[PDB]
C-alpha cells in the first residue's frame, strides 16, 4: 500500500512510490502539448499503461497522488478527479502543482521556480507553499526551441538526422545538447560522434544555439525579473534569495551560471539574490517527483488526500476544495 | 504541516547534534585507545623593545587570517613575513602570556596566497601540547588546511605518507612520542614555514633525535623562546644552523665535538657566532611593556 507518486510531465513521465528516492519509471510522455491533458483517452491509456506495465500494480490498492501544471485550467482538474476515481477506483487522491513540489523537493516553501518542458518555459513565484497565479510568467523559449535550433543546424549540416525515427530524430538533438551546447568565440570544440560515426567540429554552434533562450520573445531572465514585478512588493526579497531551477530541459553547461550573472546584473546589487544549485540532471529530472514523493510519505498526508470517500459524497467539486 | 516536517527535520538536526556528541565521545574513547647572513638580516629587521608595539607593520593581518591582532602581534607577524621574504629561519620570542600563537597563526595565513606559499608549514610540539595550539590555529584561521599527528600508528603512518606532498595543506604538526616513532619522517619536505617549540624538554634526545630535531628540511623555520636559548652546545649551535642554513659547513660537518678545552676555545669562537645568531631573534620582554 506504499503510496504511489507519478509525475506526468510534458516530455517524460516520472513515476514511483512515495517512500523511494527515485521514480522507478521514467519514460517519454502526446496528450500534453499545451501543458494540460489535451487527449483524455490517450491520457487515460498512458495512465493505464503506467499502472500495469510500468509499475505492475493495480490502481485500486495503493493511495495515489498526481501533480499538475501551475497554469492549468480547473476543468482539467475536475475531469481528472472524475476520470481517475471512476476508472481506477483509487482509495485516496491528491493534486499538487509541479512548482509546489519542486519547492518542496528543495526543502524551501517560499521561493521562485524556473522550469521548462515541451513548448513552455515559465516563472512561478511560490510564497508559503502557494502559487501566485498572477505572478506566473510563461514563455515559449523552452528547450524545444533550442533543440529546434539544433535540428535545423543539423539539417544545414545535411546529416540524416515511422514515429520512432522521429523519436530518434528528437532524441539525438536533445542528447547533443547535453554533451555540446554550452552558454571562433568558443575556441576548438568537441568531437561528438553519431552512432553511425558521423560527426563534425561543433564550433560556435554550441554557444549560439543556447543563446536563443536569452536572445533568439522574452528571455528567461526577462521572464523572471518581470514575474517578481507582478507579485507583491515586500516578499520579492524573499524570492530573490530563494530562486530555484528544475526540469531536464534546463540542463545546459554553464546554464545556471549564466543565469546567476544575468540576474545578478539585473537585480539590484544590494539584493541577496541566490540560486540553489540542483543543477545535476538527476536533481532536476527528479526534483518534481521528489517533492511529491516527500509529500505523500509524510504523516499529515493522512488527512490531506481526497479519499475515495470524499468522491462519493462529493463529485468533482472536491478538487478545488482539498488541493490548494 | 510544512512547518511540522520542518520540525521533524529539526529533530533530524538534534540527531545530528547527537552524532557530533557521540563523535566527541568516540574522540575520548579513541584517545584512550591511542655565516651571519640570517643573523644580520634579523638584526636589521626584527623590531624590539619600543619597536615591539610601535613599528612599520608592512604586513598586517592577512586575507586568510579571520582574526584580530595585538600591535606587537602584528609586528611579530610582519617580522615573520620579512623573515621568510629574506629566506630566513627566525625565532619568535614573544614572552608567554603575550600571544605567540596569534603571531604564528597570522603568519601561517599570511605566508600564503601571493606566492601561493603552501608547504604544510609546521609546528614541532608535544603530544599533550598540540591540542590547544591546534585549537587556536583553527580558531584564528578556520580556513587554513591543517593536519594532526597524534593517534594509532596506522593513523600516524597515514598522516606521514601524506606529508611529503607539497601544497597538500597549510600547517603540519608533530608530537614527540611519534618522534620516537617518526624520527626521520619529519625531515621530508622543505616546509614553507617550520616552527619548533617544546624541543627543549623532549624525552630521550638521543643523537638520533638530536639530528632529527637539528636538520629538518625546511624552506623556513620558526622557534618560540619561552626562555632564552641555553648554554648547551648541541641544542643551540643547532638553533644557529637552523637560523643560518646553507652555510659553507654542512651541519653534520660539525667543527669538532664535545666541549673539551681546545673545543672550548673553538666553541668560544662559535659562541661569538652563537650570541650573534641568537640575539637578533629574541623578541623577549615582560608584560609590563606589552601586557
Amino acid at each position: 500500500v506504499g503510496a504511489l507518486v507519478f509525475d506526468i510531465g510534458s516530455y517524460t513521465v516520472r513515476a514511483g512510490y512515495a517512500g523511494e528516492d527515485c521514480p522507478k519509471v521514467d519514460f517519454p510522455t502526446s496528450p500534453l502539448k499545451n501543458g494540460m491533458v489535451e487527449d483524455w483517452d490517450s491520457f487515460q491509456a498512458i495512465l493505464d499503461h503506467t499502472y500495469k506495465m510500468h509499475v505492475k500494480s493495480e490502481a485500486s490498492l495503493h493511495p495515489v497522488l498526481m501533480s499538475e501544471a501551475p497554469w492549468n485550467t480547473r476543468a482539467k482538474r475536475e475531469k481528472l478527479t472524475e476520470l481517475m476515481f471512476e476508472h481506477y477506483n483509487i482509495p485516496a487522491f491528491f493534486l499538487c502543482k509541479t512548482a509546489v513540489l519542486t519547492a518542496f523537493a528543495n526543502g524551501r516553501s517560499t521561493g521562485l521556480i524556473l522550469d521548462s518542458g515541451a513548448t513552455h518555459t515559465t516563472a512561478i513565484p511560490v510564497h508559503d507553499g502557494y502559487v501566485l497565479q498572477q505572478g506566473i510568467v510563461k514563455s515559449p523559449l523552452a528547450g524545444d526551441f533550442i533543440t529546434m535550433q539544433c535540428r535545423e543546424l543539423f539539417q544545414e549540416m545535411n546529416i540524416e538526422l515511422r514515429s520512432w525515427h522521429n523519436y530518434m530524430c528528437n532524441c539525438v538533438i536533445q542528447d547533443f545538447q547535453a554533451s555540446v551546447l554550452q552558454v571562433a568565440a568558443q575556441m576548438p570544440t568537441v568531437h561528438y560522434e553519431f552512432p553511425n560515426g558521423y560527426n563534425c567540429d561543433f564550433g560556435a554552434e554550441r554557444l549560439k544555439i543556447p543563446e536563443g533562450l536569452f536572445d533568439p520573445m522574452l528571455g528567461v531572465s526577462h521572464v523572471v525579473t518581470t514575474s517578481v514585478g507582478m507579485c507583491d512588493i515586500d516578499i520579492r526579497p524573499g524570492l530573490y534569495g530563494s530562486v530555484i531551477v528544475a526540469g531536464g530541459n534546463t540542463l545546459i553547461q554553464s546554464f545556471t551560471d549564466r543565469l546567476n550573472r544575468e540576474l545578478s546584473q539585473k537585480t539590484p546589487p544590494s539584493m541577496r539574490l541566490k540560486l540553489i544549485a540542483n543543477n545535476t540532471t538527476v536533481e532536476r529530472r527528479f526534483s518534481s517527483w521528489i517533492g511529491g514523493s516527500i509529500l505523500a510519505s509524510l504523516g499529515t498526508f493522512q488527512q490531506m488526500w481526497i479519499s475515495k470517500q470524499e468522491y462519493e459524497e462529493g463529485g468533482k467539486q472536491c478538487v478545488e476544495r482539498k488541493c490548494p | 504541516e510544512i512547518e511540522c516536517f520542518w520540525s521533524n527535520i529539526e529533530q533530524v538536526v538534534e540527531i545530528k547534534l547527537r552524532v557530533e556528541l557521540e563523535e566527541k565521545r568516540k574522540k575520548a574513547l579513541n584517545l584512550q585507545k591511542v655565516i651571519a647572513d640570517v643573523t644580520a638580516v634579523a638584526e636589521a629587521i626584527l623590531p624590539k623593545g619600543s619597536a615591539r608595539v610601535t613599528t612599520s607593520v608592512k604586513f598586517n593581518a592577512p586575507s586568510l587570517l579571520y582574526g584580530a591582532l595585538r600591535d606587537y602581534q602584528k609586528i611579530g607577524l610582519d617580522w615573520l613575513a620579512k623573515l621568510y621574504r629574506k629566506n630566513l629561519n627566525g625565532i619568535l620570542a614573544d614572552e608567554a602570556g603575550l600571544g605567540k600563537t596569534v603571531q604564528i597563526i597570522a603568519f601561517f595565513a599570511h605566508l600564503a596566497c601571493n606566492e601561493g606559499n603552501w608547504g604544510p608549514h609546521l609546528v614541532v610540539v608535544r603530544s599533550c601540547n598540540i591540542l590547544k595550539w591546534e585549537l587556536e590555529l583553527k580558531r584564528w584561521c578556520p580556513g587554513l588546511k591543517i593536519l594532526s599527528y597524534i593517534g594509532s600508528h596506522r593513523e600516524l603512518k597515514a598522516k606521514r605518507q601524506e606529508w611529503a606532498e607539497p601544497n597538500s595543506f597549510h600547517v603540519c604538526i608533530t608530537s614527540y612520542t611519534q618522534f620516537f616513532r617518526g624520527l626521520t619522517a619529519f625531515t621530508r619536505v622543505r616546509w614553507k614555514c617550520l616552527v619548533i617549540d617544546e624541543m627543549q624538554r623532549v624525552k630521550g634526545m638521543t643523537e638520533r633525535h638530536w639530528e632529527a630535531v637539528f636538520t629538518l628540511q625546511s624552506q623556513q623555520r620558526l622557534l618560540l623562546i619561552d626562555s632564552p636559548l641555553h648554554n648547551t652546545f648541541l641544542e643551540l649551535w643547532t638553533m644557529v644552523h637552523f637560523l643560518v642554513p646553507g652555510i659553507s659547513r654542512p651541519y653534520l660537518s660539525s667543527p669538532l665535538r664535545a666541549p673539551s678545552e681546545e673545543s672550548q676555545d673553538y666553541y668560544h669562537k662559535v659562541v661569538i657566532r652563537l650570541h650573534r645568531v641568537t640575539q637578533p631573534f629574541i623578541l623577549r620582554r615582560t608584560k609590563r611593556d606589552v601586557e
